């Protein structure tokens, strides 16, 4: 078992 | 009237790092400053040019541009993606008016499909700014023969929906008895509602990894009916894919809902389970999170002269 990620930005 | 060209003392700029990482909450800021002609009256306009390589919404379904506050002007995004501001009656009575504006802008997924150098340009009239940056979408996640990466789009906060695109096995490995689950990310107070009546999943077979976007823009072989989609636990979905193996990537597109009374944001975990050729069971997880940003604008004027 292993783990990565993304985060994304956007307009309020 | 359009008074774009009668704006004076115009400055434009782009604030960003040299590399932008759109899947690590990277964005850019467009900055503008200008003087407004005393002759400006209410309903006068002026147009900002926004390039195709950006959008102003990013993960969110649409955006609002900052009204410029002293309201000095109200903005809307036109059908070309450019921004039109309309002057208020504030300019009817004020003189030596001036204003500055900032808008976050985001690498547009469809116009920037791959990782590479992008030269971004914006402006107001003839005054423009440009910047060339590397857009790095980086790499899908991997653990033995288990690859996975996912991205969110179209967070619509009017309708409380979201969409999530997941590449399963983007690396083209052989997976024996592959299983995907879609979860909330623990301890985020995640606002996703993942169940039969809030969640619709489609899955597509991919012929060639090469036909996939690094940006995760997807233009939708549909194999939804050939797979078994289930809702086995609270706020969890499961996807079960003739020989109990897969040897190609799959696109999993999830059209879901969010909970507006939830105390957190959209925070998601997707997990791929599978055996390798040694028949060992493993899992690879991919978190998906979001960050929201706003622009702002302000102006100032003085009372126009009154003859004494």
């Amino acid at each position: 078992h292993h783990l990565g990620g993304a985060k994304q930005a956007g307009a309020v | 009237t359009d008074i774009t060209n009668q704006l004076t003392n115009v400055t434009v700029g782009i604030d960003s790092g040299t590399t932008v990482y759109p899947h690590q909450a990277g964005y850019v800021k467009l900055n503008y400053g200008f003087s407004v002609p005393n002759s400006a009256v209410k309903g006068d306009t002026f147009k900002i040019t926004v390039p195709k390589e950006l959008n102003l919404n990013g993960v969110t379904s649409t955006a609002k541009v900052p009204p410029i506050m002293a309201v000095l002007a109200n903005g809307v995004i036109d059908s070309d993606g450019n921004v039109i501001y309309t002057f208020t009656d504030y300019v009817n009575t004020k003189c030596d008016v001036k204003a500055t504006l900032t808008m976050p802008a985001y690498i547009d997924p469809e116009n920037v499909k791959k990782t590479g150098n992008v030269t971004l340009a914006t402006g107001i009239g003839s005054t423009t700014a440009n910047k060339t940056v590397l857009v790095d979408y980086e790499k899908y996640g991997k653990f033995y023969n288990l690859s996975i990466k996912g991205t969110i789009d179209q967070i619509d906060k009017t309708n409380n929906t979201y969409r999530q695109t997941i590449y399963v096995n983007p690396s083209g490995d052989n997976v024996i008895a592959p299983v995907l689950t879609g979860n909330l990310k623990p301890n985020t107070d995640s606002n996703a509602l993942i169940d039969q009546q809030n969640t619709s999943i489609k899955v597509y077979k991919v012929d060639n990894a090469a036909d996939l976007s690094e940006s995760y823009f997807v233009n939708p072989e549909d194999v939804t009916n050939s797979v078994n989609i289930t809702f086995p636990n609270p706020n969890q979905y499961k996807v079960e894919f003739p020989d109990d193996q897969i040897t190609t990537p799959y696109i999993v597109v999830v059209n879901g809902h969010i909970d507006p009374n939830s105390k957190g944001d959209l925070a998601l975990r997707s997990t791929l389970y599978g055996y390798n050729s040694n028949i060992i069971w493993r899992s690879m997880s991919w978190d998906n999170e979001v960050a929201f940003n706003n622009g702002s604008g302000s102006g100032d004027g003085i009372d126009c002269p009154v003859v004494p």
